[PDB]
């Protein structure tokens, strides 16, 4: 029993996520894991591919507008009450998302893991929509000294060349 | 210990030596006033799931 | 920014829900708890993956209070803010203090110490709306913010960020 | 305000509560007042 | 009140023997110390408060005078979003008197720096020399005497 | 889990205690009294203490037991399994 | 000029204000008289404590050294010694002082308990004052008397 | 109707880490420092601010809240003060365990006057449980009067081992009233008084292995935490102002001593700050070493009682714990 | 000036630690501690007397040469040479092509040191770094 009371400050340029948000975590099964970082379209996907599974469960036993009405309906249908927190998500995820399909997402994860970035850079990489090698480096300074202005500049261009609509 | 006599001096070499209680005696817990570990509290009474379902 | 991670907690049960679909109800306890929640451990957990396949223990009934405890181990999106992070939100409130971008489920606020000395409050506007020669920030506008500070309760989460930096403000 | 802190931790998320008696309290207190540090936890340290 | 002062900063030893009879000197390696410490422990105080008042401000409560930063005020704020509410007062908050400071602040340090130059120059020619401690002993090498007929018999 | 012996190797007292059966009977009769399902048929009673003897007698209470052993290690006994000889 | 840190007791079902409000004390129990809702519980009554009047002697909490059980005469000299050496009491004690000998003085003619009360008061009340300098200390304490 | 809803997790207490206190966590812990010994201001209607009572530490009254944490006096806990003294004092409940230190370990460097060198010091580490392990050490190490800066080394005691030393003799420590005096042996005897700061910086000195050998833990309880430099001062509720008839307030024995603590710490600070000579630093030191002592223990063998106005002994800490209507 | 920072007079004597940066913007030399706090939460005029050319600490960069004119004149050669970056086989061997290229780059180099035409040459290394 040590009550060392010793705490580095939370940052995300110097990358220290905390003690609860190591690299290396520990699942509920006890075999050792990597964090996984998810960007905001990537948020968008996971979730409501959640909600449609749990609709799915109870029965058993397209533009920004009517997407945005049909997550909706969706929403309240198949969540109890005290959701005005997940509705302003999902209504925040819409309206900042970059890629819409499964596919998109699914190229942009093979694309940007080949850097080898800390889950944390490349969640914020696949997050904020960047046009120069500088942009990236002063919003993200994390990546200073992390990968060549030559790599970057391609990555942010292809990234930017499968944008979404 | 310091419940029956010297209770004060009991208490200052604990202090000192940095001396560690498991609480697992019937004093313990009475001076913290929570169940003991004696007679019925010696067990744990947990819920049956596995039979609660097929009762119903 | 969006996790997935592996939580734990601990569920009460009131003995009038000890019948034969009881785990159903811990389910519904689970989603009516936990989601939509705010934790300053884990940040705001917003949905629960896997609903079908939560891993439930063997409750322990309490020895006065009689009702059971159940540990409970779920899969679970949680949105945490960190400061020195740069999100994107949409202005819902102005004041003479600064505005608030909500982000997801939090709301920064954005001071005018923390704010670029161009920008400037100007109430006459209805709404009241910051008001500078090359943009304007009002209620609705988008703004990408860099998270200054997070300060974090057992049960609540606050927020500051700045635009003075470049590539910041007004999108 | 729902609002915990432990001034001297800089901690906010590691509070829990107990029962005890107020007894207890004082005692915990009185010899908190002698320089004797009796430290309460919820998790076990050495087994059995 | 002089001695006692110049006593806890150490500029000035003390030594007691019997002849019980007090006897005051100058012990050079302890001065030294006491002021290279004192003279960098003025400027990093003066530079550490310059720091903490590039910071933020803060708030201040007019009627229970409490302290309130930048962080804990945000928590604070009524629920119309218009102003910073008090917790145990429930009124509004008035910004604090600390924004113009950032240049007084400098101020002192630049002057203060200027001032203490001969300081400076004297210690890094200190410690580029060999600094031999002095003692009472010592100190009897170089002894004036100070009256004709003293009392006190200054021998070791 | 290595402190939960299997049910394949349990070497305590398989004939349920006066202290378990006076907890057991007091766990049940305040879960009852506090609007808990009733799993046996009543032929007329309003006592929660009497209602949790019924029980009891017909092996219709849903617990079990875990025995602890002075090293941390524990059984767990069904109710239903544990003989009432006492 | 400071904080409220004032409790008051009002039924929140009953809304009345100012509330009806009766003190069970051998139940320890504050109800409300209208309602009868309990608004506070565990109530306390109103040695290990002395009473001092904070009307001849203000706030001062002072305490003696003398002999115990056991108790060697050496430490109780230099104890004794050190006390008296005190600034802080040193001008209160020239009050306490003065209240020792108007006691001795009323004690010596027969003279109630309310009238050395009262001439201590008065005492106090008129002493350091800028007008009683030029007096001789007896004519002060015989006024006062 | 009960204390209010908390949002905090209810558990139980499992373990009782017993230790003591540093003058950091005292400092830390503290909401308030008590800088003047009155309790009331001069309109006697509320509580001088930085007094015995403050409002900061809580309250004892149906009628007042807390001004830390907004709750009644069914609810606050109370929190606690501290008292910077002037200069350190002994703990009275330690002088004996002090008094073992000093002679196990040297009074110049903060060694063990006896190394793993000695076959019979091998043996006495060996001990597993503290409370014997100190014992052997001591009994083995306050025989040794000198530092022994060279040792014979153990493969042969033809040539000697250069240890951590400095040759200086050890003096004979006894305890007179409440200082602890140190006689050494010429080459009659010269006798001094060992001052707390003098004691305080060699425990300061020992090594993390040398008092762990002793018995003591790097982290919950170490040497020099044993003397007193920051006082903590315990809530109102700990030491509540009865009333009699509700017209009349008495303060709790505690609160006077405490006071008295102030008055001597204030009297020491402003002496030894301009003139006082050192023979009036001693006896200022000696009183509020006196005043702290009968704070925790008003039953000290040999010393004077610390008696109420009324003549009756003054209630101390331990006076509270021990006995049949104790706390315990 | 010696071993102190122009603004907080940070003497390496009293403070060993002391570590000092440029910005090519002025350059103008700041120690760590200055830079940070004054730019740290975003950008920030210079905090020199005459000087109000805005920077931005992301600029910063330690001083290689003792000089500061010597500096200036590489830091412009390396920016010319990212744009103007030529070898012999460019022009087949013709070294009278060559070395006038050369010079011409030189000059170009000249005239950026000094502003002789700091607008027309400006213009010039961005119509060129196009193409
Ligand atoms: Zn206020
Ligand atoms: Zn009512
Ligand atoms: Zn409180
Ligand atoms: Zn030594
Ligand atoms: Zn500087
Ligand atoms: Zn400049």
């Amino acid at each position: 029993r040590r009550l060392k009371k010793v705490e580095e400050e939370e940052n995300a340029a110097t990358l220290q996520l905390g003690q609860e948000f190591q690299l290396k975590q520990i699942n509920h099964q006890g075999e050792e894991e990597e964090l996984i970082a998810l960007n905001l379209s990537e948020a968008r996907l996971v979730i409501k591919e959640a909600l449609v599974e749990r609709r799915r469960a109870f029965k058993r036993s397209e533009t920004r507008e009517k997407e945005l009405e049909s997550i909706d309906v969706l929403l309240e249908q198949t969540t109890g009450g005290n959701n005005k927190d997940l509705k302003n998500t999902m209504q925040y995820l819409t309206n900042f998302s970059r890629f819409r399909d499964q596919e998109t997402v699914g190229a942009v994860i093979q694309l940007l893991k080949s850097t080898g970035l800390h889950p944390f850079e490349v969640a914020q990489l696949g997050s904020l929509a960047c046009d120069t090698a500088d942009e990236a480096k002063t919003l993200i300074p994390s990546l200073n000294n992390k990968i060549s202005d030559d790599e970057l500049e391609r990555i942010l261009k292809e990234l930017s060349n499968l944008e979404t609509l | 210990r310091c419940s029956f006599e010297e209770t004060v001096e009991i208490l200052f070499e604990a202090g000192a030596s940095a001396e560690l209680d498991d609480c697992r005696g019937v004093s313990e817990n009475v001076i913290l006033g929570q169940m003991a570990p004696i007679g019925t509290g010696a067990f744990d009474v947990m819920i049956d799931e596995e039979s609660l379902v097929k009762y119903m | 920014m969006f996790f997935i991670k592996d939580l734990s907690l601990n569920i009460t049960l009131h003995p009038s829900f000890f019948g034969p679909r009881m785990k159903q109800y811990l389910k519904t306890k689970l989603l009516e708890e936990v989601e939509g929640s705010c934790t300053g451990k884990f940040g705001y957990i917003l949905c629960v993956l896997d609903y079908d396949n939560i891993d439930i223990q063997r409750g322990r009934i309490l020895p006065t209070d009689g009702s059971a405890e159940f540990n409970v181990k779920y899969r679970a999106v949680v949105f945490k803010p960190f400061k020195g992070e740069v999100v994107d939100g949409t202005v819902v409130s102005c004041s003479q203090h600064g505005f608030e971008v909500q982000v997801g489920p939090m709301k920064v606020f954005v001071t005018k110490h923390l704010m670029p000395q161009d920008l400037t409050f100007n109430a006459g506007s209805n709404p009241p709306s910051y008001q500078s020669s090359e943009d304007v920030i009002t209620i609705k506008s988008r703004i990408r913010v860099k998270i200054e500070g997070c300060i974090s309760q057992v049960s609540s989460i606050h927020a500051i960020g700045s635009i003075k930096e470049d590539y910041l403000g007004a999108i | 305000h729902n609002q915990f802190e432990c001034k001297g931790c800089d901690n906010k998320i590691d509070i829990y509560q107990i029962h005890i008696p107020y007894a207890a309290k004082l005692l915990f207190q009185e010899l908190m007042a002698m320089n004797i540090t009796p430290r309460l936890y919820t998790d076990r340290s050495r087994d059995f | 009140p002089l001695i006692a002062r110049l006593r806890s900063d150490r500029l000035i030893s003390i030594h007691k023997q019997r002849e019980e009879r007090v006897y005051y000197y100058v012990k050079y390696p302890h001065a030294i110390d006491a002021i290279k410490w004192k003279v960098h422990q003025v400027v990093q105080r003066l530079k550490d408060d310059l720091d903490k008042n590039s910071e933020p401000n803060g708030y201040m409560c007019p009627i229970c005078l409490t302290k309130y930063t930048q962080l804990e005020a945000v928590q604070l704020l009524n629920f119309d979003r218009t102003e910073f509410l008090c917790s145990l007062c429930d009124e509004p908050l008035v910004e604090d008197d600390s924004g113009k400071k950032n240049k007084e602040k400098q101020d002192k340090l630049n002057r203060l720096m200027d001032q203490i130059q001969p300081i400076i120059d004297s210690l890094k020619k200190i410690d580029d020399s060999r600094i031999e401690e002095n003692t009472f002993e010592i100190a009897l090498a170089r002894l004036i005497p100070p009256q004709n007929q003293s009392h006190a018999a200054y021998t070791y | 889990k290595e402190k939960a012996i299997p049910k394949d190797q349990r070497a305590t007292t398989p004939y349920m205690t006066k202290y378990e059966r006076a907890r057991i009977l007091g766990t049940r009769a305040l879960q009852i009294s506090m609007n808990a399902p009733v799993f046996v048929d009543l032929e007329g009673e309003t006592d929660p203490l009497r209602i949790a003897m019924k029980e009891l007698a017909e092996k219709k209470i849903p617990l079990v037991i875990r025995r602890y052993l002075p090293d941390g290690s524990f059984e767990d006994w069904s109710v239903e399994e544990l003989i009432v000889d006492l | 000029r400071g904080p409220n840190l004032n409790i008051v007791l009002t039924c929140p079902e009953c809304k009345v204000y100012p509330p009806k409000i009766v003190e069970r004390f051998s139940e320890g129990d504050v109800v409300c008289a209208l309602c009868g809702l309990v608004l506070s519980d565990k109530l306390v009554d109103t040695r290990v404590g002395e009473a001092s009047n904070p009307l001849l002697d203000g706030n001062n909490l002072s305490t003696r050294i003398g002999k115990g059980e056991t108790t060697d005469m050496r430490f109780t000299k230099e104890l004794n010694k050190a006390q008296g050496k005190n600034v802080m009491d040193k001008k209160d004690n020239e009050v306490q002082a003065a209240f020792a000998k108007i006691t001795m003085l009323c004690d010596a003619a027969e003279l109630p308990k309310i009238v050395k009360d009262c001439a201590k008061e008065a005492y106090k009340l008129c002493h350091d004052e800028k007008t009683l300098k030029g007096k001789s200390m007896e004519s002060i304490m015989a006024a006062s008397i | 109707v009960g204390q209010q809803y908390s949002s905090a997790p209810l558990r139980t207490v499992k373990e009782v880490q017993f230790g003591l206190f540093s003058p950091e966590e005292v400092r830390a812990i503290s909401v308030a420092k008590i800088r003047f010994p009155e309790t009331m201001d001069e309109t006697q209607t509320r509580a001088k601010i930085g007094g015995l009572n403050d409002p900061r530490l809580g309250s004892i009254d149906r009628n007042l809240k807390c001004q830390t944490c907004q709750e009644g006096m069914n609810e606050c806990p109370g929190h606690f003060g501290h008292i910077d003294l002037a200069k350190p004092v002994f703990h009275v409940g330690f002088i004996a365990k002090i008094k073992k230190v000093c002679e196990c370990v040297c009074m110049h460097c903060g060694k063990l006057l006896l190394d793993e060198h000695n076959e019979l010091m091998r043996q006495a580490l060996a001990i597993k449980d503290s409370k014997k392990r100190f014992a052997a050490i001591w009994t083995l190490c306050k025989t040794k009067m000198v530092c022994e800066t060279d040792v014979p080394s153990e493969d042969d005691p033809t040539q000697l081992v250069s240890r951590g030393g400095c040759g200086n003799t050890q003096p004979t420590i006894r305890k007179d009233g409440l200082k602890l005096v140190g006689s050494w042996k010429k080459d009659e005897p010269e006798l001094r008084v060992l001052s707390t700061e003098e004691i305080l910086n060699i425990f300061k000195h020992i090594s993390v292995k040398d008092f762990t050998s002793l018995g003591f833990n790097e982290v919950f309880s170490r040497p020099e935490w044993m003397i007193l430099t920051c006082l903590p001062v315990p809530p109102p509720p700990v030491r509540p102002s009865i009333s009699f008839n509700e017209s009349q307030r008495g303060e709790d024995d505690l609160t006077f001593k405490l006071a008295d603590i102030l008055k001597a710490n204030i009297s020491l600070e402003t002496l030894e700050h301009n003139g006082a000579p050192h023979h009036a630093i001693e006896e200022a030191e000696s009183l509020l070493q006196f005043h702290v002592a009968t704070y925790m223990d008003n039953d000290i063998a040999g010393q004077p009682q610390a008696l109420q106005k009324s003549g009756r002994p003054v209630k101390s800490i331990r006076a509270r714990l021990k006995g049949k209507e104790g706390r315990i | 000036n010696k071993d102190m920072c122009p603004i907080c007079k940070t003497d390496r004597y009293l403070s060993p630690d002391v570590k000092f940066l440029v910005n090519p913007e002025c350059y103008h030399r700041i120690c760590e501690s200055c830079v940070d706090r004054i730019f740290s939460l975003g950008p920030a005029q210079c905090p020199y007397k005459g000087c109000d050319k805005i920077l931005r600490k992301n600029k910063f960069k330690t001083q290689i040469f003792d000089d500061v004119e010597v500096e200036k004149e590489v830091d412009i050669r390396k920016r010319v040479f990212n744009v103007f970056n030529k070898t012999i086989d460019d022009f087949n061997g013709d070294l009278v092509e060559y070395n006038k290229y050369l010079e011409e780059v030189e000059d170009i180099i000249y005239k950026l040191d000094h502003g002789i035409d700091v607008a027309k040459t400006e213009e010039k290394l961005r119509t060129y770094e196009e193409l």
